[PDB]
């Protein structure tokens, strides 16, 4: 009677505890991100935080990049993550070769929805405890952002955050676009809707950022790509010579 | 491992009972009731729409008589959607024995077959049994008028008249008391009618709330007939036997 | 089409005396009209006191061999270091011939 | 309420795997290693505790090659490193036999990384009860993993595992303020002996035996290799002249 | 590795209540309000667009989704289990239907079919029950307009009108007061916005509600001409300015 | 898939699920056999728990496994028909390969082999049925008489009981039965049979069936005049004293 | 090929099966029973295959032996011989096809009717008056078309297979060293032991 | 605390231990007694051999495996058997394929890796028996410890099973003294016997107790028994 | 609940200990195996007097130079006797000659072990192990007569003179004192007999106890009930002489 919260079966309640713990391994890392749309390009900010000094901050990343158009940044253990990722880079493939053409962002986000539904129903595989957001300019819908969560749920975005202070990242965002009365970034260089995330990122959660601070990724028509610790600084400055 | 979450659906009980049949009967007996009678010149079937509102179409509605062949029809007490599956399969196997012989099932083997593979979830598999239990009204050239009922531990027994779901005992009781064996279809439509009126557990026995179905081999024909009642055929019928 | 057998000639003797057995055998080996070799042992000490040649096609030959002097390893494994008799290697040849039935060790050979 | 800790796949009410956290322990408790990265390679290095004088000197090697150019080390369950590095050694051949080239570092981590990880997904399967330290030199450069029960690796400068893990960190957190250009690979054999002598203060009661191995762009052509003889006793003299 | 849970998850209690079923029952009672009427000559669904943020599109979010030309179906209760039950469902009327009689399923077979799957999920091993209830509504030529109810248990009822979700109890209610066998599609959807009305607690427009109706072919979403039996799809999703339109007549 | 151990040993050395399949044995109507000198009788109690039963098409206790060999039983009614199909495809496959019908002793055999592997095999539960086999070997007339269990434990009887109140029915059998005269006679051998069943079933002439078989391929079933009229005798031999 | 000969009168069914049993160069048997009893109204005669002919048979009559045990009844005639078809008819789909022809033979004890049915290795059922396999109904149809009535006595029907069969001795090239009569009736199947010299 | 992660070998405890592994190495402990010893051109098993009653025969030991490898049990005799036949077929796969007599240093890994597939899946058990194994190879002689866990170890002279640490504190004592006797197979058994003496105490080894094998560098894999054994006695 | 094949804190198999007590509650076997050949001799033990005590069959024929007697669950023993006959006449194909009675015991008790619900090893399809002990007697060129006790455990001891069942302890101890190296075949014979009568509930006779040899002349025999009668009466005439 009391292994309904050890197993994916449902609560006298209707509820699925294994599936709400899951959400509560998402912020384990306490790592905060973001992610906005341009006129036609994606941008996705994310912390970066390496503890040890013995560790290589090169190798620390929680942005992949799962094809040659989509990005992916995720919430959760890295475990999990790079189980989710080397997933989706597999499926992103496949799709091409069957199909004929690049596999679009919203596509790629419901199939691994689909896939994180699976383990909210069968009993042997557990939800991976990651929250997955996949970043692209889709050749049809243009700019994209699409989340997928443990409960096999997914919904396209203006913008997001997601993390532990994910609330004050949200209504930041929120209360910008309610003001500018768009649902996007209206700027024509990526360089600054870059440098906008950055900007909107220190006043939610109010604090200032170094170089290796952040981790940055951007797509474009054709191409999504990650800054250097050294794009990032370059980005630091433009925004400083503002404020 | 796995072990831990096994309820062992296919186990024995210290006295040797089996619990998941035990409570797949309890299941069933808060079902709508179904009542199969057996007269000289055919059989009738009559079951009880358990929920119903004045929103739910009646018309191309069937939650408890089914069609398996042009001879053999069931009555449903239980689960809705077990029973489809075991529907499914019984219409599969009398026509798999229509292909081989050439002949129409012997309504005897259907209910074997289908009580067979109720027994089977009953022994091994460690899956939970149908919630369903079947009042099989057949013809064949062999017996003639039969009627067989059937439940989730895979046992099967004939019948002149019998009744599952809710109120059995009560229905059984009555049908003991004005069962003779020389009636005719429409003395047993009648009983069947005034049985159900006496175990409804709502305020009265309407059209609305009824599936009747009869198999008569119509005498100007020679040849047997299956007549599922449509919602005004019961409407009618519930008039002429004084229920109005 | 390719074919798995070939011939690489040869003869092997065996006669049986009142109290001693003698398996006898050329150590040529050839292909067609070629030599490939002027010494090569045909005849083989398998343990147990037993003298093994298979003639024919030596590729079949050697596989058949092999298959027997490890069958004779796997008896005393089994059954106590028993030795293994005569009867009994024969008969377990059998097995290991008529294993392959439909596609038959291309040899004749005496124990 | 509990018994979160007793399965496998189990997600506990604070999003904790603790039958991972408890294969941690295991390592825990095991034998001391390290890994130090230099200027163009890797050097690996394990104490091996002599429990008795029963034990031949040299032979119960415990660092092991992956391809030829790949070397592992691990901390904890010992038979469940030599699991993982026969799973790694498939993995490889498996990469070299499709690409033609040996498998770079980064992918050969993210190969045992994904295997690993895949250990805490079903309940059926028990979590490594091992820290694995590796790498090796490819196209660009020389690579240093740390590997966890969970599945979690990064990349390392200088890793620790084991007993005197803490002991090892402070000495090789010594070593990357004090060079920011980069230690050599003659260096970081004679220091890996320091390291594994001054963290085996956390295990002083038992005597220890040393095993040292490296990988060098410039001093074995970048293939996994042995550091034996001369060179061994060099580093343990090394270490034996810092110790006091 | 394995799936080593080959035995059943939904079992018979003492009582002879399946708890599983019962759970995921209650699971939809939780769920957001959708609604199907089924008039004279069409049939309309109708849910609201619980938007989680209001940065999240609502758009690219469709709990009223196209089955066949035919046929389309609403829930209430879990997301994530109604969209790949959607998918299963699509694919179940070209397999087990259109590549055999080439032509799409009538509603009462697909639904029956969907019943079959959900009835799976409750018996089969190592799984739990869709923590859904299903409003499948379509057309057919030997059937006319008709209006489905599936449950979690694998059960289905047809239906005139009915509700279900959070305030299913007192939208039926209403809905028994304002339906009659008389009833044009027009005021089926008059009806569905209004009963649709007491249940939405914040913004009541064309971007916070999703409908979608059965009714006449439409030759203009067909995409092609030249073939005279071909005459359009049946179903068609309600824009937002359509919906706009008839809540100014409300 | 599914191969969970069911029937396992206990602390005690009970294999607790193979002793609970007797307890449903222990609540299954009662099935008595005895063998005479020339017969064997198959007699079964029938249930009055539901009087209404159309007794042409309800399926008989007794069932023939061949044309020469009987099967009754005591327990699970749906557990009973697996073995009987068991034993019928076997008697078939016998008959097909060995160019001869089974032997009694043969055929007890095979159904016992079935009921033995279902209590070591991973995922099944154990029959609840204990059944009694007769018959006659092929061109033989020596009359046989064997029992099973759960268990899968088979042996031969003189005289055996099965079911409900079987504790007090072998009783009887144990001082009404003698080797050295065995009931030479067919009639006596049926009078034995009733007498043995109504210590149990308690007036009950609808509730009495008795199956008769000869050697040769000789079975009949007895219709219920004529095992009242053995049931209005024995009534008197009472009343006589 | 063998010969086997089938002709239902007005009571009852006739089958004539040859004796002789040849392999390459030497007769080995010629006493061979080539028919099986179904069932106690139903006959089948068989010939093709040198190891196909039994196996199949004595297939088919496990089958109808176990359907009259586990349903205290015996299948029709019609039935029987759908049964057979059916059988055949997964067979030369198979890896190795049965190469048997079959001639059927049963009283319907429900009709009071006899009734023929030949099927062949294909699996091709037809209801016939009277039927043969092989090379023997070129020969014996035309003069079961010139002979035959529907109202014919059991004996009669004799004297008709009389005819046939000194035909096939006459015309043919092999010696079939005979053939074995049985007839099936409602009283069941019975064996012609005096057809040597009928 | 220990009821609760013992059920199966799948389960660690919050300690990080295998309760279930653990429990297999009780079973050698249980076990009888038997010493390995070596030198630089022998290695010599000792074998005490176990009898139920004194009509019961001592069960057998000691098992060979190739002409140049064997190994003595201690614990379950048919969990000896099936890691005993499994490392016959690697040294006969050795034999076959590459004409190569399988080294003792490989033949432990090989029994490491299949004792460890057993303490990581579900179902299955660990094996519940401790393996001495000698062999002279192309590295010279060598004796090998195996235990349940999946640990393997190098030795020069060890003993399990009962009271064994009588003969283990024995042989590291007199470790200088039979590492040097060499060519002279004889001496090297005495050794072996003054060892498995150490660890006696219900009885004295008798000619039908004790069990000794050896392997060397003109000395094929052989097991003496009974007769062949009374002159160390 | 807890797997088949779960290890005791103590060291042990549960399940494998749990049948060895159903085995001590099983019928009395005793078995001696002397140089002119080995004797067997099972306690038939009937439940009711209406039971053909003949039809009990606790001692079988493996070969004709090998014979087994078992005790506890007589019917988990089928598959082990059908095992162990086939075994014996496989090998017969094979190398056309008498198998060895250790070889013979040995294919029987690689069955034993073979019991789980997805042992890691090969493929054990059995959810428990055998509730039944054998006693495995016989002859061979190699070793002579021999006396095999084969446990549900897997392993198997050879013995001059063992006893199993529910007497087994008591009988055990009874023949600790009564065996010598110097047995004849009919001293053997008495002596079953004796201990037989001393552990059985009921009074010995011919009808509930049965008796067989087997030797290198005639091979495995089950003593018929003449046969026996005649020795349990000379068994009591030399009790009574002293």
């Amino acid at each position: 009677a009391g292994y309904d919260r050890h197993i994916t079966i449902f609560s006298p309640e209707g509820r699925l505890y294994q599936v709400e713990y899951a959400f509560k391994a998402t912020n384990q890392t306490n790592i905060n991100s973001l992610a906005v749309r341009g006129k036609d390009c994606t941008v996705v900010i994310s912390q970066k935080k390496v503890p040890d000094k013995l560790l290589d901050p090169t190798t620390v990343s929680y942005i992949f990049c799962i094809s040659r158009t989509i990005g992916m940044v995720v919430n959760g253990p890295i475990p999990d993550a790079r189980n989710a990722a080397l997933r989706a880079k597999a499926e992103a493939a496949e799709f091409r070769y069957k199909y004929g053409y690049d596999m679009p962002c919203d596509v790629l986000a419901k199939r691994m929805a689909n896939l994180s539904q699976i383990y909210t129903q069968r009993a042997y595989m557990r939800p991976l405890g990651v929250i997955l957001t996949f970043v692209s300019v889709d050749e049809e819908l243009g700019p994209s952002i699409y989340k997928t969560d443990p409960a096999g749920y997914y919904v396209g975005y203006k913008a997001t955050a997601t993390g532990p202070k994910q609330q004050e990242i949200t209504t930041n965002l929120e209360n910008h676009f309610k003001k500018s009365k768009i649902d996007h970034i209206n700027e024509e260089s990526w360089e600054k809707v870059v440098e906008f995330a950055i900007t909107h990122m220190i006043d939610a959660l109010g604090t200032e950022f170094s170089k290796n601070d952040l981790e940055v990724g951007v797509a474009t028509k054709d191409k999504f790509f990650t800054l250097s610790a050294e794009n990032i600084e370059e980005r630091l400055v433009a925004i400083a010579e503002q404020d | 491992g796995s072990r831990r979450y096994d309820s062992r659906t296919t186990i024995f009980s210290p006295e040797g009972r089996l619990y998941q049949v035990e409570y797949a009967l309890e299941s069933i007996s808060h079902a709508g009731t179904a009542i199969g009678i057996m007269a000289s010149d055919g059989i009738v079937l009559a079951a009880e729409r358990k929920v119903t509102s004045t929103l739910l179409e009646q018309d191309t509605s069937t939650e408890k008589l089914y069609k398996l062949n042009d001879k053999i029809a069931v009555a449903v007490a239980g689960l809705t959607a077990d029973a489809e599956i075991l529907i499914n399969t019984a219409r599969i196997h009398a026509q798999n024995y229509l292909k081989t012989y050439n002949e129409d099932i012997p309504v005897e083997i259907l209910v074997r077959r289908l009580s067979d593979i109720k027994q089977g979830y009953t022994q091994h598999g460690g899956l939970r049994p149908f919630g369903v239990s079947f009042i099989y009204a057949g013809y064949d050239d062999r017996y003639g008028y039969q009627l067989y009922t059937s439940n989730p531990s895979g046992n099967y027994t004939g019948w002149k008249a019998i009744s599952v779901g809710a109120n059995t005992s009560a229905a059984q009781t009555l049908l003991q008391m004005d069962y003779k064996d020389d009636m005719k279809v429409d003395d047993a439509i009648e009983l069947a009618l005034k049985t159900l009126s006496k175990t409804t557990d709502s305020s009265a026995l309407t059209y609305d709330r009824l599936e009747f179905a009869t198999i008569r081999k119509g005498a100007n024909d020679g040849e047997v007939y299956q007549k599922i009642f449509k919602p005004q055929e019961i409407k009618d019928i519930l008039v002429k036997t004084g229920i109005t | 089409q390719f074919n798995p057998y070939g011939d690489n000639g040869g003869t092997i003797l065996g006669i049986a005396g009142e109290d001693f057995a003698v398996l006898a055998g050329d150590t040529r080996n050839i292909t067609d009209y070629s030599i490939n070799s002027r010494y090569e042992p045909k005849v083989f000490d398998c343990g147990d006191n037993i003298v093994m040649s298979a003639n024919g096609f030596a590729a079949d030959g050697d596989a058949l061999v092999k298959r027997f002097k490890n069958s004779v390893k796997w008896y005393h494994f089994d059954h106590n270091d028993k030795k293994l008799s005569i009867n009994s290697a024969a008969r377990n040849i059998q097995h290991l011939l008529y294993g392959k039935r439909f596609f038959p060790y291309y040899v004749h050979t005496i124990i | 309420g509990t018994g979160y800790d007793l399965s496998n796949s189990v997600f506990s009410p604070d999003g904790r795997n603790f039958q991972v956290e408890y294969a941690v322990k295991a390592v825990e408790n095991g034998t001391t290693s390290i890994g130090i990265k230099c200027n163009d390679g890797v050097v690996f290095a394990v104490e091996k505790l002599i429990t008795s004088k029963l034990l031949v000197p040299q032979k119960n090697v415990k660092i092991q090659v992956v391809d030829r150019h790949i070397g592992c080390v691990y901390s904890g369950l010992i038979p469940d490193g030599r699991h993982l590095v026969n799973r790694g050694r498939e993995e490889a051949a498996s990469f070299k036999k499709l690409y033609k080239t040996p498998i770079p570092i980064p992918a050969f981590a993210d190969r045992l990384g994904q295997y690993v990880q895949a250990h805490t997904l079903y309940n059926s399967v028990r979590p490594f009860g091992v820290s694995t330290i590796f790498g090796g030199v490819d196209k660009n450069g020389a690579h240093l993993y740390m590997l966890e029960p969970s599945g979690s690796y990064w990349g390392y400068k200088g890793a620790a595992t084991g007993k005197g893990r803490q002991s090892a960190k402070a000495e090789l957190e010594k070593l990357v303020d004090h060079h920011p250009e980069g230690l050599s690979a003659r260096e970081a054999v004679k220091q890996a002996a320091k390291i594994i002598y001054l963290a085996h203060e956390d295990n002083k009661e038992k005597d220890f035996e040393l095993e040292i191995s490296w990988c060098s762009l410039s001093e074995t052509n970048g293939l996994h290799k042995f550091v034996k003889g001369d060179l061994l006793q060099e580093a343990i003299d090394f270490a034996q002249k810092e110790i006091n | 590795m394995t799936d080593r849970y080959s035995f059943s998850l939904t079992t018979f209690s003492p009582s002879g209540k399946l708890g599983q079923i019962d759970y995921a029952l209650t699971a939809v009672k939780q769920g957001v309000t959708s609604l199907g009427i089924k008039a004279t000559n069409g049939v309309v669904i109708a849910t609201e667009k619980k938007s989680s943020s209001p940065l999240a599109m609502s758009e690219t979010l469709s709990k009223v989704s196209l089955l066949t030309p035919d046929i389309g179906a609403v829930y209430s209760g879990m997301g994530p289990d109604y969209r790949v039950l959607v998918d299963k469902s699509r694919k179940v009327a070209h397999t087990s239907y259109k590549r055999i009689y080439g032509e799409y399923p009538p509603t009462k077979l697909l639904v029956s079919e969907v019943a079959k799957i959900m009835q799976e999920a409750t018996q089969s091993g190592g799984v739990r029950p869709f923590g859904v209830s299903l409003l499948i509504a379509g057309h057919d030529e030997f059937n006319g307009f008709s209006l489905y109810q599936v449950d979690p248990s694998g059960s289905y009822f047809p239906w005139k009108a009915t509700a279900i979700g959070k305030g299913s109890v007192a939208a039926k209610t209403f809905l028994e007061k304002r339906w009659n066998d008389e009833l044009e599609l027009e005021d089926a959807i008059h009806i569905a916005l209004l009963t649709l009305k007491e249940s939405v607690e914040g913004e009541f427009n064309g971007d916070t509600i999703e409908l979608a109706i059965i009714g006449d072919e439409n030759p203009d979403l067909l995409g092609y001409t030249g073939i005279p039996t071909d005459k359009g799809p049946r179903f068609r999703k309600l824009t937002s300015q359509e919906i706009n339109d008839r809540l100014e007549a409300l | 898939g599914y191969d969970r151990a069911l029937s396992i040993f206990s602390p005690d050395g009970h294999i607790f699920q193979v002793e609970y399949a007797l307890e449903a044995v222990k609540r299954g109507t009662c099935a008595v056999g005895v063998k005479g000198k020339n017969c064997v009788v198959l007699g079964c109690e029938r249930r009055s728990t539901l009087k209404l039963q159309d007794t042409r098409i309800t399926p008989s206790k007794v069932s023939k496994i061949d044309s020469h060999v009987v099967l009754s039983f005591s327990g699970l009614n749906a557990d009973s028909r697996i073995l009987i199909e068991k034993a019928r495809v076997e008697a078939q496959s016998h008959r097909l390969t060995l160019e001869d019908p089974v032997t009694v002793e043969y055929l007890t055999r095979y159904v016992a082999g079935v009921q033995q592997r279902y209590t070591q095999s991973g995922g099944v539960r154990p029959f609840g049925v204990s059944t009694l086999i007769a018959g006659f070997d092929p061109r033989d007339d020596e009359p046989k008489l064997y029992q099973t269990e759960p268990s899968g434990i088979y042996s031969s009887w003189s005289a055996q009981t099965i079911g409900r109140n079987s504790k007090t029915v072998r009783e009887f059998l144990e001082k009404n039965y003698d080797r050295k005269e065995p009931p030479a006679t067919v009639e006596e051998c049926v009078k034995l049979t009733v007498r043995s069943l109504l210590e149990v079933v308690q007036t009950g002439a609808k509730n009495i069936e008795i199956t008769v078989v000869k050697p040769d391929s000789d079975i009949v079933a007895l219709s219920s005049e004529e095992i009242n009229q053995y049931v209005t005798q024995i009534e008197q031999e009472k009343q006589e004293q | 090929m063998d010969i086997i000969l089938g002709i239902r009168v007005q009571d009852s069914v006739i089958l004539a099966s040859s004796k002789a049993v040849t392999r390459g160069i030497s007769v080995l048997k010629d006493s061979d029973d080539k028919t099986r009893q179904l069932s106690p109204h139903t006959l089948m005669s068989f010939a093709g295959e040198a190891g196909d002919t039994v196996q199949f048979a004595e297939y088919i009559q496990a089958n109808i032996q176990l359907y009259s045990i586990r349903e205290d009844y015996e299948l029709s005639p019609q039935a029987v011989s759908s049964f057979v078809r059916q059988e055949l008819a997964k067979s030369i789909r198979s890896r190795r096809p049965y190469q048997v022809n079959v001639l059927i033979g049963g009283y319907d004890k429900k009709k009071n009717k006899p009734e023929l049915y030949q099927i062949d290795y294909l699996g091709t059922k037809v209801e016939l008056p009277y039927g043969a396999h092989g090379y023997s109904g070129f020969y014996t149809f035309s003069l079961l078309d010139h002979h035959y009535r529907p109202d014919m006595t059991t004996e009669e029907g004799l004297d008709l297979l009389k005819l046939c069969v000194q035909e096939l001795e006459k015309r043919m090239p092999m010696d079939f060293k005979g053939v074995i009569v049985k007839i099936v009736d409602k009283d069941g199947i019975r064996q012609v032991d005096d057809f040597q010299a009928q | 605390f220990r009821n609760n992660y013992d059920g199966d070998t799948v389960t660690f405890s919050p300690t990080g231990r295998l309760f279930q592994v653990e429990y297999a190495l009780e079973a050698i402990k249980q076990g009888s007694v038997t010493v390995g010893l070596r030198s630089n051109t022998h290695a010599v098993l000792v074998a005490l051999k176990r009898n139920a009653d004194e009509l019961s025969s001592y069960q057998k030991k000691i098992i060979k495996c190739d002409e140049h490898m064997g190994l003595s049990l201690a614990g379950l005799a048919p969990d000896a058997r099936v890691l005993s036949n499994y490392l016959r077929q690697q040294c006969n796969y050795s034999s076959l394929v590459f004409n190569r007599k399988l080294a003792v240093e490989r033949a432990g890994h090989l029994l490491c890796d299949k004792a460890q597939k057993n303490t990581q899946s579900y179902g299955g058990r660990p094996y519940g028996v401790g393996l001495l194994i000698i062999g002279y190879d192309k590295s010279g002689a060598h004796l090998l410890e195996f235990q349940p866990s999946g640990n393997v170890t190098e030795l020069y002279g060890t003993a399990i099973g009962a009271r064994s640490q009588g003969a283990k504190t024995y042989l590291e004592r007199t470790l200088d003294t039979f590492i040097k006797i060499d060519g002279n197979p004889d001496e090297l058994i005495k050794a072996g016997v003054e060892a498995i003496s150490q660890s006696l105490r219900d009885e004295s080894l008798t000619v039908d107790n004790l069990s000794i094998a050896i392997v060397g560098k003109d000395t094929p894999f052989t097991i003496y028994d009974g007769e062949a054994v009374a002159k160390y006695i | 609940d807890r797997g088949v094949s779960t290890f005791s804190p103590e060291g042990r198999l549960f399940q494998v200990e749990y049948s060895l007590e159903a085995i001590k509650l099983g019928s009395t076997a005793i078995g001696i195996a002397t140089k002119e050949g080995v004797v067997l001799g099972v306690e038939k033990r009937a439940t009711s007097p209406l039971l053909e005590s003949d039809s009990i069959e606790k001692i079988v024929e493996i070969d004709r130079h090998i014979g087994c007697a078992m005790s506890g669950l007589t019917a988990d023993a089928r598959s082990m006797i059908e095992h162990a006959r086939t075994a014996a006449v496989t090998h017969n194909l094979y190398y056309d000659e008498d198998i060895n009675v250790e070889s013979l015991t040995q294919s029987v008790c690689d069955l034993a072990l073979r019991f789980g619900e997805g042992a890691s090893g090969e493929e054990r399809l059995m959810s428990r192990p055998f509730g039944v002990a054998l006693l495995i007697a016989g002859h061979d060129a190699d070793d002579g007569y021999q006396l095999f006790h084969a446990e549900p455990s897997g392993t198997f001891y050879r013995y001059n003179a063992k006893a199993i069942g529910s007497g087994s302890e008591g009988a055990q101890a009874e023949l600790l004192n009564e065996w010598h190296s110097s047995l004849t075949l009919k001293e053997a014979e008495l002596l079953v007999l004796k201990i037989l009568k001393q552990v059985m509930e009921e009074k010995l006779d011919e009808n509930n106890a049965q008796l067989s040899c087997i030797t290198k002349q005639d091979g495995f025999k089950i003593y018929d009930n003449e046969k026996t009668a005649e020795l349990i009466k000379e068994l009591k005439e030399k009790e009574a002489a002293e």
